[PDB]
Parts: structure tokens; sequence; C-alpha cells
């Protein structure tokens, strides 16, 4: 009876039974459109679950069981699956509304494992704790959304409509008004080499259309109708995307085209503040988790004895694996046959040495007892695999031997601990992330699988399956995995086209919020776990002048002026003849003043004193390059060899500024001071990346090459006209078919390292992957999905190569900084009486809150009547505030004096009041007149400080305020780096073929343009795009010799420099931002 | 015909003052009779004097007061 049910339920065959049942259900649920044959096991599963529920109810043993025993939430879920399966089967009439719920079972494994209950419970507790910070955050986004709304309302609609609107279409039912000016996108222009309608603009800065094309504003909304700035709801989404920096490079290029180059500051303000806010909000979230943790037969015997006693073989053996690793590294795309044969022999030779050592190791030590040591066991496994491999992922088994260095390497061993830790002590968290991804993958598949398959023409460019879709379970996992990376927006537009906006937004945002929350938690968990008289006279005067403040200041002004000269050294110099002569005249003066400065330093302190300082050496090098260039010009034999190169090097003039600026000098010193600690970790990443690049080469060298005819611009039919590289040559009767390898690929270990960087940073990974997962053969053309399972390598790489190393990298930096710190008048009476009451202040807030809603309701071209009504309300509001501020200005004699904010309120209203009156010229000159009124909203923040209840907001606010000064300082250094790179870029990258990231508006041609490209690259967005034109040399895509105005001939870019320029820049920015965000944070707490 | 306040190209207003002597000269030059100034919603304070032909511009509505 009840006793027997209790006795049988807590039995441990039950946990394994139910767990097995859920697990087989997983494998059956994951199937899409299962064949009816095996499929109808479903109601047998219903039986097992119903049986379990029955047992649970009986074991509690009365009618009150469903009242006092199944109070637990996780059981409500069991009852849910029971009633739902029964509602689906016993009754229907079937519009398939319920079948979506089948996944609900998968959470039952979270119900049975005694650890996943604890973890998901603590996670939902943490979600509950991040509430007030999320309200502050959604408010900040609301404010800025309004800002973006009023600045670029409808601006993202602008389209280069073919100049038309000729006359008397009577009015517009003719294509050869709004009929054709809107619904005939055969009237618009597509951007260069893309399927994307060209934006444009009225502003001079904003990009403009080609002759015969008119920049009208009437068109459909921008990318897909999901990125328009106009209306508050869509504005909130676009700003959210900017905050998380998910594919914001694409949006930023679009808006900057429409609004103009001068609106960059908006994005600059949003990206710099938003990322700084996100970093601070993550830090606050991290603190809560940390806070929670805180709250908590004779002959054989003789032979073995001699070998075991004498060791000394690890030093020699370690050298062999290092050499072995370097031996496989030599393998590249086209190794000669002799070399190819030779390479194989080395591996065979190398395998024998290890096998021999293994045999010696087992005999010298104990075959049964000593071998059991865990490290030895794994080593033996590699040895057998190598034998098995010799007895194209087959040859990559040998790569595991590189990990043997961990015993001798302190940092590699630490990374090994982190990987081990993930599946070890923190293994429960890893499992939850795995299960959550599974739940989402099947939930996503069940909900959108029908839609993706049915409407694939909508989502896809051509009549073929879309690259990313949820129809297959494997594919669904990739999309869920991709969302974890932070690239959710590109896919979200695609699902919404087929699914509809309502559903996709609910799940994708949930996946984005939940997936990131668990991934961040897992990531943070690993980090926590890881832890004569004339001569005398000369000396006195020279010493005095250098010491004098004006002289020091004069040089500081001079360096800024010197830096300015570089800015005008772009491609328009020939046109600007007047400035050109001045620059030449100036250059000589600059060289002289700096050299004089250098000599003066020598006289004042002596050679020994001057040379000790690093900055003096830095100053010396720059003036030497300029002086050397100057002497070459004066001494003759000009315009030959490397003299042009010395000229490019004067882009380092801004560096001198760092020495004399106290803010720039302190930050630079700290960054370089921590370089030694960073360096060992870089080697570990290099070694970790080396395994993947070498593995990548075995798997992918030569597979990537794939081009077709020049006209198409993409690969030819794979199984049809061309199937092989050799075949391609045979068919090349016409000049059209060029067999070209993809720009970034693993064809060499060095090339492989570049490819990994793009994949690791998640920018440009798509092209690397499509070439990689479509690889068909060693020289064969890629088939559409042939060899699709390669995505696995990238997922394995991304989890280990980037996620673990970054976690290791973050950990060492945190560890290094801690150690470093450680190592070292009737009316007057009435106002006076009523001013004190709390309610009076509240009334103002309500009006302000109402005012926010008034601005929140405006779309683009909403109604003729609506704008007037809104304007009347807007006019009423400004008057209300002005009336209110004036009356309360002197409630008390010193009332205006007492609060600074009240005085500030007068300044916004006066600015606002003049705006309406002076609105005739203000809209064109300024961003908008209405934009000024959004400043009142910021006043609301004052109440946040006042509210007693939430401490979460205070920590975030305090953290931002305390760290506010430092953000400016790093930002200055970043700008200096941007300035240096653009000058370097301008000489090198001028006239680069306009492909990919370099369009017409974003170029390296002018300094104004270079700053925009460099700014986007600072956060790594679009680095892959900018790099691609630079990389290609020679036709079909590029042109070797094209006449150019400057001596530099041809539009091709240099690959060695191009790779060098961007990769260093991407890393330098990363170190500047990561070290400085981290150093400030550590110092603050 | 088409009447309105004191206009300004392309189509917005001109400026009055808190008083009678604001901009009487210009608008009487344009061919106006009356006098007073009232805010134009969204476009700013303007002084209407009546009986204006289409020779000089007026307050025109529909999209914005643009340049
Ligand atoms: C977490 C869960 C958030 C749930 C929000 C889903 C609400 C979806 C409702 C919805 O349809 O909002 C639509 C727009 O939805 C959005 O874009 C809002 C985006 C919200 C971002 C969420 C930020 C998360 C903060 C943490 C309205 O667009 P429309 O008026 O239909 O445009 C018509 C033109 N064709
Ligand atoms: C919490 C639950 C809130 C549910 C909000 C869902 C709103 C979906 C409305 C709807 O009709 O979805 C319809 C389908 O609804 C469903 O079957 C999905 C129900 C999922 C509920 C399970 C939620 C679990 C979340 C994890 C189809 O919409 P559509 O006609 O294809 O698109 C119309 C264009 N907008
Ligand atoms: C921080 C320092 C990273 C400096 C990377 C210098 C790369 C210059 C090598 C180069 O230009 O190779 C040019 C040829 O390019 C290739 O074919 C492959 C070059 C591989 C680029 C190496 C990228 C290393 C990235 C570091 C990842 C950790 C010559
Ligand atoms: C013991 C108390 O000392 C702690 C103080 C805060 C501190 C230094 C440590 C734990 C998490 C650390 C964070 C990892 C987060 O994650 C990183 C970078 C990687 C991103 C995933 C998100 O943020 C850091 C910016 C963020 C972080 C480095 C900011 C600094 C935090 C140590
Ligand atoms: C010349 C010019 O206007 N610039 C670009 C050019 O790069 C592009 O190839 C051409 C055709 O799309 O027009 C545009
Ligand atoms: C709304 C908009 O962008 N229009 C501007 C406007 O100054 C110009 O008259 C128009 C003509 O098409 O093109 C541009
Ligand atoms: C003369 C001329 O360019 N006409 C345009 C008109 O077509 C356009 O609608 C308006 C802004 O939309 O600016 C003006
Ligand atoms: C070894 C190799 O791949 N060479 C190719 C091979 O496919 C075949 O000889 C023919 C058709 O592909 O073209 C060539
Ligand atoms: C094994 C092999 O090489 N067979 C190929 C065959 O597939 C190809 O069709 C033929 C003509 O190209 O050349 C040969
Ligand atoms: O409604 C269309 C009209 O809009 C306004 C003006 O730009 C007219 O030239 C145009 O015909």
């Amino acid at each position: 009876v009840r006793r027997a049910a209790v006795k049988i339920l807590v039995h441990s065959l039950f946990s394994m039974l139910i767990m097995c049942t859920i697990l087989t259900n997983c494998v059956f649920m994951a199937q899409h459109d299962p064949p009816p044959w095996t499929k109808y096991v479903e109601y047998t599963f219903t039986a097992i679950y119903t049986f379990e529920s029955l047992v649970k109810i009986l074991a509690r043993g009365f009618c009150l069981h469903a009242f006092t025993f199944l109070r637990d939430p996780w059981n409500w879920l069991d009852f849910s699956v029971i009633v739902m399966a029964y509602t689906t089967e016993f009754v229907d009439g079937n519009v398939s509304a319920l079948r979506t719920f089948r996944v609900l079972r998968a959470l039952k494994t979270i119900s049975v494992i005694s650890g996943l209950k604890t973890i998901v419970g603590a996670l939902i507790q943490s979600v509950k704790k991040l509430a007030d910070v999320m309200v502050l955050t959604v408010f900040c986004l609301s404010v800025f959304a309004l800002i973006g709304l009023q600045l670029f309302m409808g601006n993202l609609r602008h389209k280069c409509v073919r100049n038309f609107t000729e006359l008397n279409g009577t009015n517009g039912s003719v294509e050869a008004s709004l009929d054709v000016y809107l619904n005939d996108p055969a009237n618009y222009l597509l951007k260069n080499g893309t399927t994307d309608v060209l934006l444009c603009g009225n502003s001079s800065d904003a990009g403009t259309c080609p002759e015969g094309y008119r920049c009208l504003k009437a068109g459909e909304n921008p990318d897909h109708g999901y990125t328009s700035f106009d209306s508050f709801a869509w504005a909130f989404l676009a700003l959210f995307r900017l905050m998380t920096q998910d594919c914001w490079e694409r949006l930023y290029q679009q808006t900057l085209r429409s609004a103009g180059k001068i609106y960059m500051i908006f994005f600059m303000l949003v990206i710099f503040l938003g990322s700084f806010y996100l970093v601070n909000l993550i830090l606050a979230v991290v603190a809560m988790a940390y806070e929670e943790q805180n709250q908590a037969w004779m002959s054989i015997k003789q032979k073995v004895k001699f070998v075991v006693m004498d060791p000394f073989a690890d030093l020699t053996i370690t050298m062999c694996i290092v050499l072995n690793t370097l031996f496989m590294a030599l393998e590249h795309y086209n190794m000669t046959a002799e070399f190819e044969e030779m390479l194989q022999v080395g591996n065979l030779v190398f395998t024998g040495i290890f096998t021999a050592e293994m045999t010696f190791k087992i005999i010298a030590l104990d075959p049964y007892y000593y071998f059991q040591q865990g490290w030895n066991i794994f080593d033996s496994i590699i040895v057998i695999l190598s034998l098995m491999e010799l007895g194209s992922v087959l040859r990559s088994f040998r790569l595991l031997r590189v990990f043997k260095l961990a015993k001798s390497w302190p940092t590699l061993n630490t990374l090994i601990k982190i990987i081990g830790n993930s599946v070890g002590a923190l293994g429960n968290l890893t499992l939850v992330l795995a299960i959550i991804v599974f739940i989402f993958a099947v939930v996503g598949m069940q909900l959108f699988g029908k839609n993706y398959s049915e409407l694939r023409h909508r989502i896809s460019d051509s009549g073929l399956l879309p690259r990313w879709h949820m129809m297959d379970f494997f594919h669904a996992f990739l999309i869920i995995f991709r969302i974890l990376c932070g690239e959710w927006i590109e896919t979200m537009w695609d699902c919404m086209e087929v699914s509809g906006q309502s559903l996709c937004l609910l799940v994708f945002l949930l996946v984005m919020v939940i997936g990131n929350l668990v991934v961040l938690n897992l990531f943070l968990a690993l980090l926590l776990s890881s832890f004569g008289k004339v001569w005398w006279r000369l000396r006195k005067t020279c010493y005095r002048i250098v010491e004098h403040s004006w002289f020091e200041t004069f040089i500081i002004f001079m360096i800024l002026l010197s830096s300015g000269a570089l800015a005008f050294e772009d491609i328009y110099l020939e046109e600007r003849k007047t400035i050109k002569v001045l620059l030449e005249y100036a250059d000589k003066m600059f060289t002289y003043v700096f050299v004089l400065e250098m000599l003066l330093k020598w006289v004042a302190y002596g050679f020994k004193k001057y040379f000790t300082n690093a900055w003096c050496w830095l100053d010396f090098l720059i003036v030497d390059v300029s002086l050397v260039s100057l002497v070459a010009n004066t001494l003759g034999f000009a315009e030959m060899g490397p003299i042009k190169s010395l000229r490019t090097l004067r882009a380092l003039r801004p560096l001198r500024a760092l020495s004399r600026f106290e803010g720039m000098r302190v930050v630079v010193n700290a960054l370089v001071g921590a370089i030694p600690s960073i360096m060992n970790v870089l080697l570990v990443c290099l070694i970790f990346w080396l395994i993947f690049s070498i593995m990548g080469v075995n798997l992918f060298a030569g597979k990537f090459g794939r081009c077709i005819n020049q006209t198409e611009g993409d690969l030819p039919l794979n199984y049809t006209i061309v199937n092989n590289k050799s075949e391609c040559e045979s068919f090349n009767v016409t000049g059209e078919l060029y067999w070209t390898k993809v720009k970034v690929n693993f064809d060499n270990v060095g090339a492989g390292y570049l490819a990994l960087l793009q994949v690791a940073t998640f920018k440009g990974w798509m092209d690397i992957m499509y070439a990689a997962v479509d690889s068909r053969g060693y020289e064969e053309q890629p088939q559409w999905e042939d060899n699709l399972y390669m995505y696995i390598y990238f997922v394995v790489f991304i989890i280990f190569g980037s996620f673990f190393t970054l976690n290791l990298f973050i950990g060492v930096i945190i560890d290094n900084f801690n150690q470093q710190k450680k190592k070292l008048n009737k009316y007057q009476g009435f106002i006076f009486d009523i001013v004190t009451k709390q309610a009076f202040d509240v009334t103002i807030m309500f009006l302000i809150c109402l005012n926010m809603v008034t601005m929140m309701v405006e779309t683009d071209d909403q109604s003729p009547e609506k704008v007037n009504i809104l304007a009347k309300i807007n006019l009423l509001f400004v008057a209300i505030f002005t009336g209110e501020c004036i009356v309360k200005m002197a409630a008390l004699r010193h009332y205006y004096f007492t609060n600074s904010w009240n005085i500030f309120d007068f300044v916004v209203v006066i600015l606002s009041i003049v705006g309406t009156v002076l609105s005739d010229i203000i809209q064109k000159y300024f961003f908008s007149p209405t934009l000024f009124r959004v400043i009142r909203l910021a006043r609301i923040g004052r109440i946040l400080r006042l509210i007693r209840g939430a401490k979460g907001i205070r920590t975030l606010l305090f953290a931002l305020m305390m760290s506010l000064p430092a953000l400016f300082n790093i930002g200055l250094l970043l700008f200096l780096v941007m300035f240096i790179y653009s000058i370097f870029g301008m000489a090198n990258f001028a006239y680069v073929k306009w492909e990919a990231g370099i369009d017409d508006m974003f170029n390296f041609q002018t300094f104004a343009n270079s700053m925009l490209c460099l700014f986007q690259i600072t956060t790594s967005a679009g680095w892959d795009g900018l790099l691609s034109p630079i990389l290609n040399t020679g036709p079909p895509y590029c042109d070797p010799n094209l006449p150019n105005s400057n001596g530099s001939r041809g539009n091709c870019g240099s690959p060695a420099v191009g790779i060098l320029f961007f990769t260093t820049y991407i890393i330098i920015s990363f170190l500047i931002v990561v070290n400085m965000y981290i150093a400030i944070i550590l110092e603050n707490f | 015909v088409r009447d309105g306040y004191i206009a300004q190209p392309e189509n917005c207003v001109y400026h009055c003052f808190p008083g009678s002597s604001g901009c009487d000269t210009l608008c009487k030059e344009k061919g106006g009779t009356s006098g007073h100034c009232g805010f134009k919603v969204g476009h700013g304070l303007a002084c209407w004097c009546n009986a204006l032909p289409d020779n000089v511009g007026i307050i025109v509505e529909g999209e914005k007061c643009h340049s």
C-alpha cells in the first residue's frame, strides 16, 4: 500500500529509471518529423511519466497529497506534462497548438539530478536579484532611444531613388507618386557588391548618390524593416543592439551614411558609454554572485632494476615532443613530394621513440601499480592512437602529446586545470549550460522548424536552404550556440521573416538573456575556481630654460601642432598646393625645433642622465627618423630605396605627446609594466592555438580554394561544371574561371593563426566557416553542405581556444594585478510651508514622467492631426516647467542657492524656450530642437539616489561615478592610438580597392574618413571587412597596375603590412581596454 | 488667397517681441494691416498682420518648417 509505494519510490533503481526515460526521450524529441514506426513510443513515455506521478501521489498516501506534498514547483511541471500529453492524445480539432510543449519534459532531468535542482534554483534567485539594475538599464536605453529617435527619425529610410518624379504622372501610377517612389525598389540602388539598398543624405557630410540618382526619403524601412530608428519601440531595439555590440558595425555604417559623418559622435558616445556601462553592469552582477558566495625468470628481473633506478630522460623526451610539434608545423598547403615523404618519416620516427619510451616506462616501473598514475594512462592512450593511426583527422591524434609540457610549464598546467575544472568541481554548472542549450535547441526547433522549411524562399537569397536555420536539430544547436557568442541579431531577422515578430522576440531574447546569464555564470565560476667658466655658464642657462614652464609648454603645444601636420598628409595634397608648400616649410622647422630640444636636454643633464629615461630614447628615435629623412633630401640620391619608409615612420610623432602628458604617461607605464606577465600567457595561447592551426591544416589545407567565373563573384556548381582544381584549369578555355583560395584560411600554420583569430574574436568567422564546412576534397570544389559536420571543430575550438584561453587570460591579469599591488508676502509664506512636503516633488516627477511618455509616443510622419496635438502638449509642457521653476525659485530666500540641480533646471528650460522661438533655423543647423527637451528626463535619476529600498542601483551608480575619470584617460590613449594608426593607414591604405568594409564613405583616403574606420575597429566590429581588400593581391578580384595620382601605383593593398596593421591594432586596443577596465576596477574595490 | 504670420524662408516665421513695437515695419511693408504676435506651434512666436497676398511668404504646414 502507501508503505509499499514509499518503499519503491525512494529506491535507487527509480532515479536511474526516470533519468533513463528522460534521456531516451531527449534523443527522440530531438528528431524532426520522426517516422511513425518507432515514433509512437511517445505514449509509452506517457506511461512511464504517469506511472511515476501515480507512485508519487500514492507514496504520500491520501487526498491531501496534491495539497501538502506536491507544493514543490518542479512537480507542477510533472503534472503539466501529464495533463498536456493527455490533452493532446485523449482529446484534440488539432491546430497543433500544444505539441510545442513536449520539451517541458527535458527539465525533468533537472528535477531528478540532485544538483541541477540546486543550480537552477540559485540561478533564478540571481535573476531575481538583478531586477533593479535591469530597470535602471532599460531606463537608460529608453532615454537614449529617444535621443536616437529624435536625431535619426526616419533617417534610416533614405534611399537613392532613381532621379525621377519627372512631371505629371497624374500623380504617380507610373514607373517609367508614392506608388513607384515606394513600392518599386526597382527604382532604388543597391550598395556596391551587395544586395542592399543604398542609403544617402541631404547633409554635406552624409554619403551621396551617383549622378542621375535622387536622394528621396520615401522607401521601405532599412535592412528588413527591423532596424528603423523611427518610433520608440524600434528605437529601443536598435539601441539595445548597440549596447551589446551585436553587429552594430552594420547599423553604424547605415546611419552615418544617412545622417552624415558628423553624427559619429552619437555612436561614439553610445558605444563608449554603453560598453562601459555594460562592463559596469556585469561587474555589479558579478559582485552579487560573489556576495552570495561570501554569505554562504631471473634474467628479466635483473634488466628492469637497472632502468628504473637511473632516470634523467624527461629533459631529453620533452625536447623531442617540442621538436615533434615543430615538425608537424612545417606541413603546409603544397609540400613537395620529397618533403611530403620526408615529413611522414619523421612522424614514424617520432612515434617509435615514444612507443619505445612507453615500453621502457612500463617495465622499469611497475606494470600494474606504477602505470595506474593518471598522467601515464593518458600518455599511453596517445601512443596507442598513434599506432592505430599508422595501423583527414586520422593524423591529428599525435597533437595531444604537446600537453606533456604542462608538467614543466607553470602556465600550461594552469590552463589544463581550468579545462579539468570545467568538467570537475564546477562540472554541475557545465551540465546545466549543456541542458539549457539542448532545451532551447529543441524548443527552438519545435516552434520554428515548420516555418523555416515552408518559407525558405523568404529568408534565403537564392533558392537553397539558408545557412543558419532551426529545421535540423544539429543546425538548431548551432544557432543556439551562435546566440551564446553574442551574434543574435543577424539570425533574429531571418526567423522573424518566416515566424512573425511576436514569437521570435520572446524566445530569442529569452535565449539571449538566459544563455548569456548561464554562460557568464559558468565563465565566472571557472575564474573563481582557478585562483672652463664658459662651459659652466652654458650649463646654467640651458638648465634654466628647460626648467622654465613656458618652454615646456611651448614644446607641448609644438608637438600638438606637429601632429596636426600629419593630418593634412592625405591623398588631397596635390590639390591643396598652398598648404603643401607650408607643410614642407613646417616639416623642416619641426625637425629643427625637436632636434634643438634634444641637444638642450643633453647639455642640461649630460649623456648619462638623459639616456636613463625610456621616454628620452623614444623621443630620440622619432627625431632621428625625421633627421635621417631630412639629411637624405639635402645630401642627394633621393626618391630611391627605403626613403619612403622612413617618411611613413613619422606617424609616431604623436607618441612624444605621451611623455609630457601626465595622464597619458601614467597609463602607458602601467600597461607596459604588466607586459612580462602578459607575455608568458601569450605563449600558452600561442601553444594552444598552435594545436588547432596544425590540426586545421591537416583537416583543411587546400580544401578552401574554390572560386568560379568572374561575373558571378561566388563559387560555381560543385558537382556540375567544375569539381576539381585540375578540372577548373581544363575548363578555363575562357578567361572567366579563376581558382582562388579564400582570403583567410588555414593553408600554412602562420595563415592558420590568422584564421583562428577571426574565429576567436567572432568577427569574420562566417566566411571562414562556410569555406571550411563546405570542403569536399583536397583539391576539389566545395559542395554546398558536403562535410557539414565540420562546425564541430569550430565549436570545439571556440569553447577551448577562445573561451578557455580568455578565461585563463582574464585570470592571470587579475592575478598579476593583485600580486603587483601586494608586492609593493502671504504667497511666500505658503510656498515656504509647502516646499518641505515630499508630495510636491513627486508631482513634478509625474509631469516629467508624463512628458517622457509624450516623447515616447511619436513615430515618423504619424498624422497631420497628431503632430499638432503633440506639439501643443509639448508647448504646454515647456511652459509648465518654466512656470514651475520660477515660482519655486525663491520659496525660501536661499532656495536657488541650496540645490545645484535646481539652478541646472533653469539652464535647460531657457535653452528649450529659445529653441521653439528660434526654431526656423535651428532644425537644419542643430541635430533637432526637440532633442533638448530629453535632458529633463535625466533629472529623474535624482530620485534614484533618494529611494531607500534598492541598494543594487547604488553600487552600479557608485561604480560608474568612481571609475568615471579613468574612462576619459583610457579614451584619450585610445584616441591617440587611433590617430597614429590612421596616419600609418593613410600612407599605406590610400587607393585600396573599394571592396567590403572599405566602401566610398569609409576609406583610409582622408583623415576624417580614417578615424571613422579605426573607431569601429576599436571594439573589433568589422575588422574582418576592412582587412579583406587589403589582403588581396592580383586579379581576378584586384588590379596589379592602375594609374594613381600619387606615385603608389595600383589599387591593391599589401598583405604583409595589412595583416600586420590590423592584427596588432586589434590586439593593442584589446590590451588597452582590458587592462584598463580591469585595473581601474581592481583599484576601485 | 494664402495668408499667414510674418514668414521666413524657406517656410518658418519671423520674430515679434513682448510689445506692440516688435516688427511692425517689415510686416506693414509686406502688405499687412493688423498687429499682434502668437506662438506658432512647433515653429515659434510669430506676429500676424492680415490681408497678405501670395507675393510674400506665409506660414505653410504639413511636414515641418524646413530649410
